[PDB]
């Protein structure tokens, strides 16, 4: 019973905010972490950015400072703040859960991020 | 960063074949690389995490393996459910990438 | 002491903190000191040679 729900946020103009949120149920927001996939029409899935379990905000070097990402423990949720939104972010955004199993080589002890659990699709359209 | 080869971009295979997926890695990222499964219209699945481990429900069909550069993903006994786009996604270096997808249909 | 390890801090208390471990990651090798062998063996050379006195 463990799903990640998010709403769509209907079509938006362009140079505005992107705000996205993603509803988290069955788990909570503490000990993995929290990350955000696109997935532009007729192409391959793009790594946006992810709050690692230690509250560390990795974000992917295309989008340069036009990226902030918050965790609601309160509300369980998820936001993303993209600014700035040009006509080639139109994609379909997901929310994911990186999860961190350890896995041990020969001698050294890893934690692996894995993205166990994917949100269901925001179709994001600007125009 | 590093970027993840995925060939064939598009494998054609009736029911109840064998396919081999291949993710080639720039540099070596160990065993880090995730599979994930997306459905058309659907929203994409894991598969195998650490390029060996089954994810809870898979079926034991699936399998990959390799823990150097050239990654491989292997399917037995093909049903339906199984023609979607695949994506190999790698977890050493935090900027992070995914493949370009194989598209698996039916001949 | 090779392990990377991830210190975690507990409020036990109004301004009091507990600093805990909460991960161990990494090098997973046992604590050690490493001695040049041929540097202790001619040391205790030395060590015997006045002991001897
Ligand atoms: C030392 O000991 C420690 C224990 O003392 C070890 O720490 C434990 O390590 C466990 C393994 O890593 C870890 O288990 C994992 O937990 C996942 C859920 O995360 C939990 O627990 C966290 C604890 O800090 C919480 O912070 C999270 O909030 C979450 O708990 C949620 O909290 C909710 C309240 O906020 C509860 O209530 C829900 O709230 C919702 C709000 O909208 C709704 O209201 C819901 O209706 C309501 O229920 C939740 O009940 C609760 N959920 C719980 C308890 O699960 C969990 O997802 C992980 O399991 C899954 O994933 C792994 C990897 O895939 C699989 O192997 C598992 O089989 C399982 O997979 C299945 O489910 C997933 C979906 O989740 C599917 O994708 C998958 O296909 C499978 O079907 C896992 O259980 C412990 O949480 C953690 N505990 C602590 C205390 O930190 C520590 O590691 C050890 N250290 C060392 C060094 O050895
Ligand atoms: C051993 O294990 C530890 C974890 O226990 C590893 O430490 C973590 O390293 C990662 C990078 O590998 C860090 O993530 C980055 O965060 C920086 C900014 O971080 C700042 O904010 C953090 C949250 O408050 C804070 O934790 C940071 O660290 C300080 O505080 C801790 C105590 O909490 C203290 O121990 C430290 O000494 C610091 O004082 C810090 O203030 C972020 O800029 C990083 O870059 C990413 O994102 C940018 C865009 O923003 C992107 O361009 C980059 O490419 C990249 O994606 C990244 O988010 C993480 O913060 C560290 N965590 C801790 C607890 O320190 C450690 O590296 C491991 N070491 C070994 C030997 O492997
Ligand atoms: C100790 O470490 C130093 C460097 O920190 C190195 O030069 C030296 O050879 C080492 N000696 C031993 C006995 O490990």
């Amino acid at each position: 019973q463990a799903r990640l729900q998010q709403w769509e946020g209907r079509p938006l103009k362009p140079a505005e905010t992107l705000s996205l949120t993603c509803g988290v149920h069955g788990v909570g927001l503490g000990g993995s972490g929290w990350g955000w996939i696109r997935q532009p029409p007729g192409q391959g899935l793009q790594w946006i950015g992810e709050i690692d379990h230690d509250g560390s905000h990795k974000h992917n070097p295309a989008l340069r400072s036009r990226l902030s990402m918050s965790l609601d423990t309160s509300r369980n949720q998820v936001s993303l703040r993209l600014t700035s939104v040009t006509a080639a972010d139109t994609a379909i955004y997901y929310c994911v859960r990186v999860y961190r199993e350890k896995f041990l080589i020969g001698e050294f002890l890893t934690d692996y991020r894995f993205m166990d659990m994917w949100g269901t699709g925001t179709t994001v359209i600007v125009s | 960063a590093i970027q993840l080869t995925q060939a064939p971009l598009t494998v054609s295979a009736s029911i109840g074949d064998t396919i081999t997926l291949t993710c080639r890695a720039s540099q070596d990222i160990s065993i880090w690389l995730s599979w994930y499964r997306q459905m058309p219209g659907k929203a994409p699945e894991l598969l195998i995490y650490a390029a060996s481990t089954l994810r809870g429900g898979v079926p034991s069909r699936f399998s990959g393996a390799r823990s150097g550069t050239d990654f491989s993903l292997k399917i037995k006994n093909l049903q339906p459910e199984d023609f979607a786009t695949y994506y190999c996604f790698q977890s050493d270096s935090y900027p992070r990438a995914f493949g370009q997808g194989t598209k698996v249909e039916i001949t | 002491r090779p392990n990377n390890n991830t210190r975690k801090s507990i409020r036990i208390g109004p301004g009091q903190a507990f600093y805990a471990t909460g991960d161990i990651i990494g090098d997973i090798r046992q604590a050690h000191c490493n001695v040049s062998k041929a540097t202790w063996n001619e040391t205790l050379g030395k060590v015997v040679k006045q002991l001897r006195k």
